[PDB]
């Protein structure tokens, strides 16, 4: 899949 | 003013529409082509997409019971209901774009959809419907592309329905003489041509196409080439009035700065 | 997934809800021309004036 | 010779691009307009 | 109500385009769908009141010039 | 069931029902219902069937009633 | 600093050249041509229509004494 | 979903299928991926471009002219299409 | 899949696919915040409003265009 | 085939710059590797004296036709628009109206149309119905 | 520079002139059946100039050909979305890889 | 709006974010020029629709509908000529009437989104 890792807490 | 502003309501509506079956097919398609000599066959593959755009396209063409019938047959035959030389000349060219839109969107339908396919073998095999978000929007504008026009008719269209914000001078109201004095063969002239033109045109790509082989005659395609490229308009504009405007600041920088 | 030379494409196999409603949309205009047309006809093509019934 | 690629184009008039194929079904839902047009005619009556 | 069919869109633009960083592309899209729906639903209500009951609105925000 | 043109409205019955100036003629009389039937079915085609068709047919006699005039000009023009 | 431009001598050349065209400019019948144009001509054209319509456009709250739309109508029979 | 993705196997699959439509291979010739075009498969330089035109047509991409004279095997082929960011 | 290089590009609108982990704390906050003063975009244009065409009575009209005469 | 825009001097004379043939960089063949791709530009190319109007940046130049070919070809266009609509004005093939154009009651609805006395009727007037 | 029959330079030459020329009628006729017809007209009238040995002939013809492709050329040539000149060229393209170097400023 | 200037003040907008929308995969040389394409031709209109605007002001002192619908009767034939072709260029160049309408083809490069948008409620059919 896509799988779009996520960024760090902001 | 009573009919541009409901015409423009019921444009917004199946147009919308068709920018959005258009942007379906590009996205369905693998390639992502948007040329439509590369297009052919889709009919079967993405029924839903090809249902949008025939609706609208029939919408667009003024078909009668769709709600651009309601809006654009009473504007071509308000040109002939003014009686002055300017208003019976804009008649012609109005009937010729109304006979032209059912020829595009004929064309348009019939290279994409009922055309022989152009592209790759393996295009047709993932060739898939997208999802219900891009759908939805869609759904809805058809069912405003059908019905919209009909009961929206009265509010703008109503003799003497008061719109006192589209101020209309009495010297100039010819809504009357439009819907009493033209002639039975002028109210379905426009469909007559695009009806009847637009199945002459239907087969001869099935059947004759080989009388749109243009490249063979030269006038042919001198002619073609001339709207190809929006009757030069666009190599007008940026050859001449785009470089002498430059070429003015350039000659004022160099002998006057 | 594995292609398959020289084999000829079939019709689709499209999911049924997506020709459904296709066909209830295109249903859904014929139905609202000829009801349209059945009524008004006359009233259209200047065969006819609305008032007279 | 005559088409080199004639075997390879083949696919593209047969099986869901014969003549008959793509132009089937072309007018979405036409007889099912009729056929509830039929009914509220019927229906009316 | 004639504020919020006007400038409900505007705050929409303003969450996807300042507050887009934190909230991501998958809710930032669809709180600016929500600010357009509101405007929506806002101006269905005033089309009633103004075609069908002849009332007009007015908001004076403040002088310009 | 409208046969004639009516009666006139008179001026100031024109300016208490707010007639649209390009509609104040002959048949601005069939107009007043017709516009009063409009706003409380919401203009539906529906609603106010009977209302809308005696009034286009006013507009269609003062419309021939133009036409015979137009007529009567050409014949005091051909003769002159 | 750390020369974070990647310069170029073509770039240098070119636009050392265009900050002093004038060095290279000569007063001849084409220089000559255009500052007629552009002095004399264009100016004088704009200084007769400033002083033609001085005071000659009384527009603030101008009103319409003449009648717009014809009484009778007339057939091209 | 999309197409799933277009890995060397479905590459020589729709390569195979162009040179065993394309009649004017000589008679026997067996298409390996080390099989070339003039000496394998019997092609002059006429019905190379043919072939290298259907190649560009199936994957829908344009061949330079600088790039479709250095694409003399089948293999050369294969890994040129892989090699290229557009290729469907 | 590709290089973002969201090292130190961190626009307001997020650069190249940006959705940070705490995203569904955030849009709780944002919603609450685009809810709250949408009400009060509803409470201020209610109170600001008006109908233009029912400000003046037509019979102080009246007066006016004579007076003005 | 392909050719320069206007305005492009065929010789300069800036001291010892050098004088080079204009090249429109916005012809290049774009499948060669450039170290400038997108303007199709190797480092250290030297540059026109007038390069802003022979690159990307500078507005397109469409050369399908000549200019004079497609000017010919523009005005052949809407010629036959104007001869159209000046075979019927002379001719006067339009039709006639079908009907008096439509008249009002009470001096043509003057003092609706802001006329304030008998002096200025028909500066504001309507068409008159002159049949009470 | 002269033309020399059978050799490497000429066989490139060619080849191009053949691939533009099957393209052009691929962006004129749209249709695969009819565009077999002419790619196979086009292709004979390559097969009788291929035996030339005259370079005097060549260059006659070589450049009558070009007379005929530029005479023929479509005004709107069909061109792939991520190829140049395509609807998709250089769209999103990928940022450039490197680090970024600080400054004082 | 309640008056023209608030009207220009959304007719500008329009050509502002049409500009950022036509140029949104600004990576794309086509994309870049097509949207400062469509902001120049439309800002050449906004050019005009100022000067109708002064001119209106200079005539009538107001920018209200209110005020200046009131005299549309009363006012010199040439001074609401003046006002209206000004109005007329302006109109042109948004909704791509003849002489105006380069640009709209060139908003293709857009995502289809801003065309369906664009070309259908909007823009468009400001000049309307
Ligand atoms: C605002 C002020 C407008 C002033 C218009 C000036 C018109 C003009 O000067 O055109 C001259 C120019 C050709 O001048 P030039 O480049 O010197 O030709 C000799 C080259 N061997 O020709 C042009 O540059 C075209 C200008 C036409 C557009 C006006
Ligand atoms: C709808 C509310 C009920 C309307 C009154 C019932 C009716 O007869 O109208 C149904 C209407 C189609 O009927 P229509 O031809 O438009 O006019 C009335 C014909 N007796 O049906 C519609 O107008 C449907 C319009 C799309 C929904
Ligand atoms: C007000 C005074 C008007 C004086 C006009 C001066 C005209 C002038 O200087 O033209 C420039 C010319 C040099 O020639 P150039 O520009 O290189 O181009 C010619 C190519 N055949 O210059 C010359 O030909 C040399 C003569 C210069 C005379 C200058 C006089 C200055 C005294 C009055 C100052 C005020
Ligand atoms: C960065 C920000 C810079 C901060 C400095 C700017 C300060 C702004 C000026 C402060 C004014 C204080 C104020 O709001 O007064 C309240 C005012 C009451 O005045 P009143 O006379 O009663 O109203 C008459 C209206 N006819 O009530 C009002 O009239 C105000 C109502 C005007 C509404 C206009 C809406 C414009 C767009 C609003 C977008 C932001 C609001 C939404 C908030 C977030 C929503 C999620
Ligand atoms: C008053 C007369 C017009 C004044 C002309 C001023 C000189 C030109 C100033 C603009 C300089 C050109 C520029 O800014 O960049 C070039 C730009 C790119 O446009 P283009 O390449 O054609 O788009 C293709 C996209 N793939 O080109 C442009 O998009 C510029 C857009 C045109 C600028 C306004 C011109 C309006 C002309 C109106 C009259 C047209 C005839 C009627
Ligand atoms: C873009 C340029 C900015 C806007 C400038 C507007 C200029 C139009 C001026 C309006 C006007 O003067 O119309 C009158 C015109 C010629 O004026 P004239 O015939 O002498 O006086 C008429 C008195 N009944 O006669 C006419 O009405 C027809 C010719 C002008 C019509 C516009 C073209
Ligand atoms: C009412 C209008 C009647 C004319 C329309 C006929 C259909 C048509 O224009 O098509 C017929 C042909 C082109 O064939 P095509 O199907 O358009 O494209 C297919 C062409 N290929 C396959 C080569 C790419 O047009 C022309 O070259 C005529 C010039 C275009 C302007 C039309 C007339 C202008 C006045
Ligand atoms: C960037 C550079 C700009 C330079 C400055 C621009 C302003 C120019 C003003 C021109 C005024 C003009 O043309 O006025 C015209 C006048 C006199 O006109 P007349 O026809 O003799 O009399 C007018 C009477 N009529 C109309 C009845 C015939 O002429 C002059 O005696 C101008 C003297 C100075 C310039 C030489
Ligand atoms: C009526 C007034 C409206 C005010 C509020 C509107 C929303 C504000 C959006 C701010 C965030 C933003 O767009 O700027 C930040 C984004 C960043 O790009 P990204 O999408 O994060 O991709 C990141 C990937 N890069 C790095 C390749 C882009 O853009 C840009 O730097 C793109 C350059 C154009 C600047 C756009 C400025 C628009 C200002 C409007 C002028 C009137
Ligand atoms: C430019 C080429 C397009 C065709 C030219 C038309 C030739 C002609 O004769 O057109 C004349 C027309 C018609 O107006 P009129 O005849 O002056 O008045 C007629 C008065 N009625 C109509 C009340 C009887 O006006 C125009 O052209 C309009 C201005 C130019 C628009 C472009």
């Amino acid at each position: 899949d896509h799988h779009t890792p996520l960024g760090p807490a902001e | 003013y009573n009919l541009a502003l409901f015409h423009l309501i019921c444009h917004s509506f199946f147009k919308a529409l068709l920018f959005m079956s258009a942007g379906s097919v590009i996205h369905s398609i693998i390639s992502e082509y948007q040329d439509i000599r590369m297009y052919g066959g889709f009919r079967q593959f993405i029924p839903l997409a090809y249902t949008c755009i025939f609706i609208a396209s029939l919408s667009l063409m003024a078909i009668p019971g769709l709600t651009g019938f309601y809006s654009k047959d009473i504007i071509i035959e308000s040109m002939y209901g003014e009686y002055t030389f300017s208003g019976f000349i804009i008649y012609w060219f109005a009937l010729i774009s109304a006979t032209c839109t059912s020829l595009y969107s004929i064309r348009l339908i019939y290279y994409t959809f009922l055309n022989n396919p152009n592209s790759p073998k393996y295009i047709y095999i993932n060739l898939k419907e997208n999802d219900i978000v891009l759908i939805t929007p869609m759904i809805i504008l058809t069912i405003l592309s059908i019905f919209g026009g009909y009961l929206l008719r009265d509010i703008y269209l109503g003799m003497g329905s008061p719109f006192n914000e589209l101020f209309i001078h009495p010297n100039n109201l010819s809504l009357i003489e439009t819907e009493f004095s033209l002639p039975s063969i002028l109210k379905v002239l426009p469909l007559i041509t695009g009806l009847g033109g637009g199945l002459i045109l239907l087969l001869i790509y099935e059947f004759n196409y080989s009388l749109f082989l243009v490249y063979n005659n030269k006038n042919l395609s001198k002619l073609y080439s001339f709207f190809n490229q929006k009757i030069m308009f666009d190599q007008l504009l940026n050859n001449l009035i785009l470089r002498s405007g430059l070429n003015i600041g350039w000659l004022l920088n160099v002998h006057i700065d | 997934f594995k292609y398959v030379r020289g084999a000829i494409v079939p019709k689709p196999k499209v999911h049924p809800g997506y020709v459904i409603t296709s066909k209830f949309l295109g249903g859904l205009m014929w139905f609202w021309i000829f009801y349209r047309a059945k009524q008004d006809y006359p009233v259209w093509f200047g065969l006819k004036h609305p008032w007279e019934h | 010779a005559g088409n080199p690629w004639k075997r390879r184009d083949a696919w593209r008039s047969q099986g869901a691009f014969t003549r008959a194929n793509r132009f089937r079904g072309a007018l979405p839902g036409f007889f099912w307009g009729l056929g509830a047009f039929g009914v509220y005619c019927v229906y009316e009556k | 109500m004639i504020l919020l069919c006007i400038f409900t869109p505007f705050l929409g633009s303003l969450i996807s385009g300042f507050f887009g960083r934190y909230i991501g592309v998958n809710s930032s899209k669809w709180i600016v769908c929500l600010s357009i729906f509101v405007s929506v639903v806002s101006t269905y209500i005033l089309f009633i009141d103004v075609i069908f009951n002849e009332i007009e609105y007015t908001y004076n925000i403040m002088n310009w010039l | 069931g409208v046969s004639e043109l009516p009666e006139l409205l008179s001026h100031e019955e024109m300016k208490q029902n707010k007639i649209p100036l390009a509609y104040r003629d002959r048949c601005a009389r069939l107009l007043v219902p017709l516009n009063k039937c409009r706003k409380e079915g919401w203009y539906m085609p529906w609603n106010c069937v009977q209302e809308r068709h005696d009034y286009e047919q006013c507009q269609y006699l003062d419309f021939k009633r133009r036409v015979k005039e137009l007529e009567e000009i050409k014949k005091q023009r051909d003769a002159a | 600093g750390p020369h974070l431009l990647r310069e170029d001598a073509s770039f240098q050349r070119y636009g050392q050249l265009r900050d002093n065209l004038a060095t290279y400019w000569k007063f001849n019948r084409k220089a000559a041509r255009n500052v007629f144009i552009f002095l004399v001509a264009v100016p004088a054209g704009l200084g007769y229509l400033a002083y033609n319509y001085e005071g000659k456009t009384p527009f603030v709250g101008k009103r319409r004494t003449e009648p717009i739309f014809e009484q009778d109508y007339v057939p091209r029979k | 979903s999309s197409t799933p993705s277009l890995t060397k196997e479905i590459i020589y699959d729709r390569i195979v299928e162009i040179l065993e439509s394309y009649d004017n291979v000589k008679q026997g010739s067996t298409i390996s991926p080390a099989a070339s075009f003039s000496k394998d498969l019997g092609l002059d330089s006429l019905d190379t471009v043919e072939v290298l035109l259907e190649l560009e047509n199936e994957f829908s991409i344009l061949i330079p002219d600088n790039e479709a004279d250095e694409i003399k095997t089948v293999q050369q082929a294969v890994d040129y299409i892989a090699a290229q960011e557009d290729s469907i | 899949h590709h290089i973002h290089t969201p090292s130190y590009i961190k626009p307001p609108t997020g650069g190249w696919n940006f959705t940070p982990a705490n995203w569904k704390q955030n849009t709780v906050l944002v919603l609450v915040g685009f809810t709250a003063c949408c009400v009060g975009l509803y409470k201020l244009g209610e109170a600001g409003s008006y109908n233009p065409k029912l400000k003046y009575k037509e019979e102080e009209l009246s007066r006016w265009n004579q007076s003005a005469k | 085939k392909s050719f320069l825009p206007h305005f492009i001097p065929k010789n300069y004379s800036y001291g010892d710059y050098p004088r080079l043939k204009p090249e429109n960089l916005q012809k290049r063949d774009p499948y060669l590797k450039y170290d400038d791709q997108a303007n199709k530009r190797n480092f250290n190319e030297p540059l026109h004296p007038q390069q802003d109007d022979l690159d990307m940046w500078a507005p397109d130049h469409f050369d399908f036709v000549q200019d004079s070919i497609a000017l010919k070809w523009f005005g052949t266009f809407f010629g036959v628009l104007a001869v159209f609509s000046s075979v019927i004005y002379i001719g006067g093939l339009y039709p006639e109206k079908p009907a008096n154009p439509r008249n009002y009651p009470f001096s043509g609805l003057a003092k609706d149309l802001g006329a304030s006395s008998e002096e200025d009727t028909l500066l504001y007037a309507a068409k008159i119905d002159k049949s009470i | 520079k002269a033309v020399v029959p059978f050799s490497e330079a000429n066989k490139k030459y060619v080849s191009s002139l053949y691939r533009k020329s099957l393209r052009t009628a691929h962006d004129w006729i749209n249709k695969t059946e009819f565009y077999r017809v002419k790619a196979s007209e086009i292709r004979s009238r390559f097969d009788a100039n291929k035996h030339i040995n005259d370079p005097n002939e060549l260059k006659v013809i070589f450049k009558e050909t070009e007379a005929l492709l530029e005479d023929y050329a479509h005004p709107d040539p069909i061109i792939p979305p991520c190829r140049p000149g395509g609807s998709k060229f250089e769209r999103n393209i990928p940022p450039r890889v490197e680090a970024r170097i600080p400054i004082d400023v | 709006g309640d008056n023209y200037l608030i009207l220009f003040v959304g007719w500008e907008f329009i050509g502002v974010a049409s500009y950022l929308l036509i140029s949104f995969w600004f990576t794309r040389f086509n994309a870049v020029k097509s949207g400062l394409s469509a902001l120049l031709i439309n800002r050449f209109g906004d050019a005009l629709l100022v000067l109708g605007l002064s001119y209106l002001v200079l005539v009538t002192g107001s920018v209200n509908y209110n005020t200046v619908f009131a005299l549309g009767s009363y006012l010199d034939v040439n001074m609401i000529t003046v006002i209206l072709i000004c109005f007329l260029v302006a109109s042109m160049a948004k909704s791509a009437q003849l002489g105006l309408h380069s640009w709209l083809l060139l908003a293709m490069e857009g995502p289809t989104p801003v065309s369906s948008l664009l070309h259908a409620a909007c823009l468009v059919i400001a000049g309307v």
